[PDB]
């Protein structure tokens, strides 16, 4: 049976807990799609305590049109496809974040942040994006980074030079990302147009045509806890639909989903039954033509990207295929991703699939990691005054991070 | 399972490490002194020494010169041909009796080789060929448990276009006989189109490549069969095959000689080891006098196999002759050649024991009452005879719901079956109505 999620809860905090040794503590600050994860860097405790404020990043303004509400309660959203294209909903969305974390007073916010940004930012928005945080609240210092290299990072053995692939899936994109000696090879990296938005959405118009007697009953809050909860990712597809397609498997697997009542009530108030649609909805990304959409799928991506390199450095990089972010939390996802990894090997050779520790938080855990590391290398952020020099389409190529390449935009 | 036959309980001689006989062993009785001289052709034939040596089973109907026969091939085993003929195969219509006497003497002689056998199979991944023409073309196939590639030669590759394979087929090459097989497309391209005319199989879930050490065995007369008529060379593919209609021939000398040098210098180099056989002429009385002459000559030759003979008759006229009688049936001047093994009839106990041996391979229970009266049945008439009852007797009593045979049901059988001898006494009675 369905629940229902929470809403407003209580963080309020001083105006700054401020440690030990460096006052400037930094703001650790996911700028999610999907939802924001923000809080301070918090040095010289080994776990992080308190990854505060999680919460989904929409907002609210409708028919009264006077007054507009940002937190976990017709709505809106700054981000088109993980890229974020809006102003002042921008703006109530780090309010939100920054008031709740508590701020000292003066006008500007004095502390240096880290954040999160596309696998490619397009410059007019890393532009726009650095204009909205340096004007508005005045910080210091700020640094770029990627939210899968951030929980690569975080992941690592050692903290120390590697290479991989990494494997990311959120909410309205995937992208495979090929590194070497801890730098992206942005210029044969590639991402699909496909998410867990897409599923949901998918597994939302799937029951609408299944029930047309009560469309107003499901509704994504409740997709979502079908999408988590009861879905799984198929070893092999054809094969699973396969002895799905069998009446005595199915009512030993089919998911009774019951509805909350006012004939047993089913005509409308109906248990849901979902079968073979627990799994169409996980399979969008390695089968994108399920939807109408023609790409490769992260199957064909993944070898149209490996066999693109020379073949004693391909079985460099597939030694560390590393699984993060959202659609990554399917149960089987591991499995899955490996058995199509062994078809597309030399014969006898060796690969290996990691999985992140926490794959929604880890993107926030690494970023907080790497702040907390690189307080004083000034070589890594871009500080205020550079800001006032180089246009705001510029970046300074740490790793972790988006490749930087020399070019300026026209504006007045 | 298996059918039983008329001598599938027999497993081997039998003998103790000393060479001696057994009472009762790897499924025969009896026959001491008659079995410890097999013992001795068994050595012989291990000792691969000899050639043309000679050996007669002799006695009358029943009395184990077949199951004997059939007892060594059980000693030598698999590795050592034992090529078994009857007397009256030599009348062909294709070729004259001196050449099937020489063909199957050919036979009993083989060629043992060793390869490594080495296969790949999975789906064609590409073709691509290698100057001014094909030097050479590399090939890619994959399975689920991953991809190699291989560089093939252009002999390969035309065996490939002849097979009509192209990029997606799922193949079977075989790199030792450079063999090919095309086994359907691969079904990830099994929606190109709704309908069509091709058989899809699903990607093969086995090794890419795969490697074993097997054995070939060959014997001479293949060689000499091969290689003396053209070799048709028509995988089918060429009408001309159609025209003409094969026959056997009589083999020449001259290929024989140089079969002979060739294998000489294979075994030489290591690349095959040689196996004299044994060759069994059963029913050895049905040759003719011009044949029996012809052995004269061919267990002299110092090539020749072991030959083993064998007859049931007493004091008759031999074959072509049409006056002359001879022991065994078998003219004076070749029984001169010949050691000879006697073969004696067997008292009832030990057909008791065989009836016993033969009920419990055939897979029937048997009540000791009920195999007392086949033990007496077996001295009134034969044990061949006694022997057939078994079955029909067990399809009675498990008609009358029972498991196992007793003396009503061979009673019954008795009246229902009869025997040549009990048949002849009607025959002489009734005598002017037939
Ligand atoms: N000593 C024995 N031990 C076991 N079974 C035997 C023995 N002697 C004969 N037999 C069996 O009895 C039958 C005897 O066939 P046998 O070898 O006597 O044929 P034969 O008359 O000598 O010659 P042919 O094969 O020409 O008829 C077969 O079923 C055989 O297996
Ligand atoms: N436990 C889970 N099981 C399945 N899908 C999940 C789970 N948790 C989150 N998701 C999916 O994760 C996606 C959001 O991941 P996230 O990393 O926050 O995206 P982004 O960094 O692009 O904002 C959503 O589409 C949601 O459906």
């Amino acid at each position: 049976p369905f629940r229902d999620a929470r809403a407003a809860p209580d963080p309020v905090l001083e105006a700054g807990p401020v440690a030990h040794g460096p006052l400037p503590v930094p703001l650790v600050l996911d700028n999610g799609s999907f939802q924001v994860r923000a809080g301070w860097a918090c040095p010289g405790q080994d776990p992080g305590p308190e990854p505060r404020l999680q919460f989904r990043a929409v907002c609210a303004r409708g028919r009264g049109g006077a007054r507009g509400a940002s937190g976990p309660q017709m709505l809106r959203s700054p981000f088109d496809r993980n890229v974020p294209v809006n102003l002042e909903l921008q703006e109530l969305l780090l309010d939100y974040s920054f008031q709740h974390l508590g701020v000292s007073s003066q006008g500007c916010v004095d502390h240096p942040i880290v954040l999160t940004e596309a696998v490619c930012n397009p410059l007019y928005s890393r532009q726009m994006m650095s204009e909205l945080l340096f004007e508005c609240y005045g910080i210091p210092k700020v640094a770029y980074g990627i939210d899968s290299l951030f929980s690569f990072y975080h992941n690592k053995p050692k903290n120390s030079m590697c290479s991989g692939l990494i494997i990311s899936s959120g909410y309205q994109c995937t992208h495979v990302l090929p590194i070497l000696e801890g730098r992206l090879d942005a210029k044969n990296c590639k991402r699909i147009n496909l998410g867990g938005s897409q599923a949901a959405g998918y597994l939302q118009r799937l029951l609408q045509l299944k029930y047309p007697g009560h469309l107003a009953a499901i509704t994504l809050s409740r997709m979502e806890e079908i999408l988590h909860e009861h879905s799984y990712i198929a070893e092999d597809y054809v094969e699973e639909l396969h002895k799905w397609r069998c009446p005595d498997y199915y009512e030993n697997n089919v998911h009774k989903m019951q509805l909350p009542f006012s004939v047993f009530n089913l005509a409308a108030y109906h248990q849901l039954f979902v079968g073979t649609e627990r799994i169409r909805a996980p399979e969008i990304i390695f089968q994108p033509s399920l939807i109408g959409e023609e790409q490769a799928g992260i199957a064909e991506t993944l070898q149209y990207i490996l066999d693109r390199y020379p073949k004693d450095i391909q079985e460099m990089l597939v030694q560390n295929v590393f699984l993060t972010g959202g659609n990554t939390m399917y149960p089987g996802m591991k499995a899955r991703m490996e058995k199509e990894l062994l078809e597309m090997r030399p014969f006898r050779s060796s690969f290996q699939v990691q999985l992140a520790s926490n794959p929604v938080l880890d993107a926030w855990y690494g970023a907080r990691d790497w702040a907390l590391n690189h307080l004083d290398d000034n070589e890594v952020w871009i500080t205020r005054k550079e800001y006032e020099e180089k246009g705001g389409e510029y970046l300074k190529e740490h790793c972790a991070s988006n490749i930087y390449v020399p070019i300026r935009l026209p504006k007045q | 399972t298996q059918r039983i036959a008329s001598h599938s309980h027999v497993k081997g001689l039998g003998l103790d490490e000393s060479g001696l006989a057994k009472q009762a062993a790897s499924g025969l009785v009896g026959q001491e002194n008659a079995r410890e001289a097999c013992g001795v052709i068994v050595e012989l034939i291990k000792s691969k020494k000899m050639a043309g040596r000679a050996v007669l089973l002799a006695g009358p109907p029943g009395t184990g010169k077949t199951a004997l026969a059939l007892a060594i091939a059980q000693e030598l085993g698999s590795k050592v041909p034992f090529c078994p003929m009857v007397g009256s195969e030599v009348y062909s219509t294709e070729i004259k009796k001196t050449e099937v006497l020489m063909e199957n003497f050919r036979r009993a002689i083989g060629l043992r080789i060793k390869e490594t056998k080495e296969v790949y199979e999975g789906e064609v991944t590409e073709l691509t060929p290698c100057g001014k023409t094909i030097s050479h073309v590399i090939i890619g196939l994959k399975t689920a448990k991953g991809t190699k590639q291989l560089k093939l030669d252009p002999s390969i590759f035309e065996s490939l276009q002849k097979e009509r394979v192209e990029a997606g087929d799922v193949i079977y090459i075989e790199a030792n006989s450079g063999a090919v097989k095309r086994q359907g497309r691969c079904d990830t391209y099994a929606t190109e189109f709704d309908l069509e005319a091709e058989e899809y199989v699903p990607l093969p879930k086995g090794d890419v490549h795969k490697k074993k050490e097997i054995i070939q065995d060959v014997t001479l007369h293949d060689l000499d069969v091969a290689n003396a008529r053209p070799q048709g060379g028509q995988d089918i593919l060429s009408m001309m095959g159609q025209l003409m209609k094969p026959k056997k021939t009589e083999i020449t000398d001259k290929l024989r000689g140089e079969i002979n040098k060739v294998v000489n210098k294979y075994i030489d180099q290591g690349i095959a080891e040689l196996v004299p056989g044994v060759l069994f002429v059963d029913e050895v009385h049905m040759l003719d006098i011009e044949c029996f002459t012809y052995l004269h000559r061919a267990l002299e030759s110092s090539i020749a196999p072991i030959v083993i003979f064998a007859s049931n008759r007493g004091n008759c006229v031999i074959r072509g002759t049409e006056d002359i009688t001879s022991p065994h049936g078998i003219p004076l001047d070749l029984l001169d050649r010949v050691m000879i093994i006697r073969t004696m009839l067997y008292t009832p106990q030990e057909m008791k024991q065989i009836i016993k041996i033969r009920a419990q391979t055939e897979g029937i229970n048997i009540s000791e009452e009920a195999l007392n009266h086949l033990g007496e049945i077996g001295t009134k008439t034969t044990l061949r005879y006694s022997v057939q009852l078994l079955t029909p007797a067990n399809l009675l009593a498990k008609i009358n719901g029972k498991d196992s045979i007793e003396k009503e049901h061979v009673e019954e059988i008795s009246e229902l079956f009869y025997d040549a001898k009990s048949s002849a006494k009607i025959l002489a009675d009734q005598q002017d109505k037939y």
